RNA sequence: UAGGAUAGUGGCCUACCAUGGUUUCAACGGGUAACGGGGAAUAAGGGUUCGAUUCCGGAGAGGGAGCCUGAGAAACGGCUACCACAUCCAAGGAAGGCAGCAGGCGCGCAAAUUACCCAAUCCUAAUUCAGGGAGGUAGUGACAAUAAAUAACGAUACAGGGCCCAUUCGGGUCUUGUAAUUGGAAUGAGUACAAUGUAAAUACCUUAACGAGGAACAAUUGGAGGGCAAGUCUGGUGCCAGCAGCCGCGGUAAUUCCAGCUCCAAUAGCGUAUAUUAAAGUUGUUGCAGUUAAAAAGCUCGUAGUUGAACUUUGGGCCCGGUUGGCCAACGGGGCCUUUCCUUCUGGCCAGGACUUUUACUUUGAAAAAAUUAGAGUGUUCAAAGCAGGCGUAUUGCUCGAAUAU
């Protein structure tokens, strides 16, 4: 039979052992830990919402050397600081220290997109006037 | 690991290339009609069978 | 206005609501919409029967127009139209005055004011009245 | 606390966004039938989809088993009278085919060119959406309206809303009204 | 066992007595970013994830507890107390409960009006009338879903492509189009008489009078190395700036950056983030793999678990009712006979007695809430929907429905 019961009386040992391999699937243990209420510095959202505390240049490892714009964000909901890219030729000339940004990640899940080591999210809006209007000039940066 | 990198030169290439007006072009329509405009284009008339059909060819 | 048509369509006698009650499919070729008055006055000199007894209501107009689809009643009398009929109705056909009071909120207010005075108040009013004294 | 209204998605969206030979038979379809989006075949395709997914789900069964007898005698009633399914072809395996083009060729659009009367499938689609054609004396301004057999032979322009008659219209109204004007007093 | 208590059964509680009760077939504890179900998303089959939320059931009114009234409450738009908040005060005292409707603060990625009204649906009362933030109407509303404007048809013009013909000029008609000249028709987007709509309106469906020529009434969003439809065009930059889901571009001729032109894809939508489903035979019952890629326990014994050899009325013969299809076979069905209980008496499948191996499996049926799914009918103008509607003597009326399946 080759490494499972098959007689119409062992769905048990089915079901528990299915039930024990599905801890080795990763989607599984992250969905059933929590991983998203505890790790993860988003509350498992999908936007979150920090304020600037300073401008980062971090260097491309390996390849495609550069100096990626990045900027260090304390969250509102959880105090975590966490880094995150600012997308665009330009546009650390839109950011400043103190403002409140918009932080999404970079569609990768976690693990830090390209060439950038460690930046797991992206800035979105800043100051509420959404980085891609600020870039295509239709829009303006408020006051304070 | 490396975290302070300049942040001088930012925005450099954006802020120096040079400024070029969009040209007037008269009004491509929308809708169907497009779909018509474009169906004469590949279908009716094809033009370049240079090989086979080069929807975007430079100055060949 | 083309000399246009009335029909009346599934028409129910009512001899427990003292009425006749009909749809009515109206058409008005090259014409929008007729009236409401004189599709009363159209049905009243079809039923002989006195158009403030003969109400009309519903009638949206077809899709390209041309035709209206509505309802009628036709009462026995106008003592007993002024005796089945919704009252705005009767307002509609001037036959009761829109009786006008104040607003809803208006109206709630004032009878919670009145929840908090026990009995008619009077003494109350003149009790306050003496109360200028200390 | 009410009762909920229903809807439902009529369309659906191919799995592979970009194939070359997928474009161009849309295109070819857009193009001979004169559609606006390709929405206007994926709605089409879910039709087909339904349709033919119910047939194989009537042919998975013996012959006169009754739900296969009368949902098989009546989705083929239901594809004659729109004039899809042929006369000759009628029975339930000839519903498994039956292309796209055959439910793309009974819209009112296209059969108000082929019934004289239009001349395009443009000027076919611009007729249709103003305010032009009536069926019975439904004046009908969907171009997708998909007409029966017993409706086919009424197909004609609106007792309105000319070239039916019953006023010039208001660019014909203002060049006579500029016509009468200039020359005349 | 007895009592008490209760509306009543009951360790529900008390007295006396006994030592039981659950558990590897997972008890008990923990977690739940857990109210349960009808259902939702995903479309080979099997599944996998979700269900606070229109219906059903439960629970709660800041957290606990206690109670009055009543048929019904352990009620909070009732009371009492304590705790946590919190309001007025003449400082003595008083009053509180928006997880009802609207609104505000906070929280956060995240969510509307302190509007009109009982006209409809229904509920309440002493009741035809009163009341109803239940509910309906409207404002906001790109949460989703339906339909589908942003142009159509000429003619002329040079240019073809066809061809009657070619000794050798070209065009003339069947016209496909590229046209920076041109032409009158057509419509709703809007605005607006009126009428309808409506409790009163707004909007829709109607419709006078206005309202299309490009300065409009002007379609966007993402992309053009591969995946993956679509440039090796031009200018800028020179491992910088930046792009890039992945692989990769950028170090002076960058098809990948920043722009222009052109093109592509979807289109009143399109992109991004996170979660989930397919993909995924990368959770495998269907249906994975285990010599060497991850993975056969060092070895045997061994309990629960799972699995477990063959055997007992088979055959033959007669008869009867059928249901498809061309007298006929076939397909199933039933009664007899072949050594062949039919549980057995009593007096008419009833109904008193006496008893009978037990399950699993399967067919048929009941009893099965609606909405949702599947699906029949029906021209909401089509459609999503809705459950309507269709016909005549359309000045006094006829009728089919509102299936079925899971």
């Amino acid at each position: 039979g080759k490494g499972k019961p098959r007689g119409l009386n062992s769905a048990r040992k089915l079901r528990v052992h299915r039930r024990n391999n599905r801890w080795a699937e990763n989607n599984y243990k992250k969905r059933l830990l929590g991983t998203a209420f505890k790790s993860s510095p988003f509350g498992g959202s999908s936007h979150a919402k920090g304020i600037v505390l300073e401008k980062l240049g971090i260097e491309s490892k390996q390849p495609n050397s550069a100096i990626r714009k990045c900027v260090r964000v304390q969250l509102i909901k959880n105090g975590k600081k966490v880094t995150a890219f600012v997308p665009n030729d330009g546009c650390l000339n839109f950011v400043d220290e103190n403002d409140e940004v918009l932080l999404a990640g970079f569609g990768r899940k976690g693990k830090a997109k390209g060439d950038i080591p460690g930046v797991r999210f992206k800035v979105v809006k800043v100051s509420g006037v959404s980085l891609l209007a600020l870039w295509k000039e239709k829009k303006e940066k408020p006051r304070s | 690991a490396k975290v302070h990198g300049s942040l001088a030169r930012a925005g450099k290439v954006k802020s120096q290339t040079p400024k070029v007006e969009k040209t007037e072009k008269p009004k491509k329509p929308k809708g169907r009609a497009y779909k018509r405009l474009l169906y004469t284009r590949r279908f009716v008339n094809v033009t370049l069978v240079n090989g086979k059909r080069r929807m975007n060819p430079g100055p060949s | 206005s083309d000399a246009v048509t009335i029909r009346t369509r599934k028409v129910i006698s009512n001899p427990l609501l003292a009425r006749k009650q009909f749809v009515v499919d109206v058409l008005h070729p090259n014409r929008a919409n007729v009236s409401k008055d004189e599709l009363r006055e159209k049905l009243a000199e079809v039923y002989k029967a006195e158009k403030d007894a003969v109400s009309v209501f519903g009638f949206r107009t077809q899709f390209g127009g041309g035709k209206s689809v509505g309802f009628g009643l036709v009462y026995n009398s106008v003592a007993e139209a002024k005796k089945f009929e919704p009252t705005y109705r009767l307002v509609r056909y001037g036959l009761a005055e829109k009786v006008e009071k104040a607003s809803r909120q208006q109206r709630k207010q004032k009878k919670n004011r009145d929840k908090k005075i026990f009995g008619t108040g009077k003494r109350l009013a003149k009790k306050v009245a003496r109360r200028n004294a200390d | 606390p009410r009762a909920p209204r229903t809807y439902s998605k009529t369309y659906s969206t191919p799995k592979r966004p970009y194939e070359s030979s997928r474009l161009d038979a849309e295109l070819k379809l857009a193009g001979e039938f004169g559609l606006k989006n390709k929405k206007e075949i994926y709605r089409i395709s879910f039709q087909l989809s339904k349709i033919r997914r119910a047939a194989r789900d009537l042919l998975t069964r013996d012959e006169k088993d009754p739900k296969r007898l009368f949902e098989g005698n009546a989705l083929i009633r239901r594809l004659v009278r729109v004039g899809v399914l042929s006369e000759d072809k009628k029975k339930l395996d000839y519903v498994l085919a039956l292309k796209v083009e055959d439910f793309l060729e009974r819209r009112l659009q296209t059969q108000v060119y082929k019934l004289g009367l239009a001349k395009s499938v443009h000027h076919a689609r611009v007729l249709i959406t103003q305010r032009h054609i009536a069926v019975g004396k439904q004046i009908v301004n969907i171009p997708s309206f998909m007409v029966r057999l017993d409706s086919e032979k009424h197909i004609d322009f609106a007792p309105t809303s000319p070239f039916g008659g019953a006023r010039p219209g208001r660019v014909a109204r203002r060049n006579a009204a500029r016509k009468a004007e200039a020359s005349g007093e």
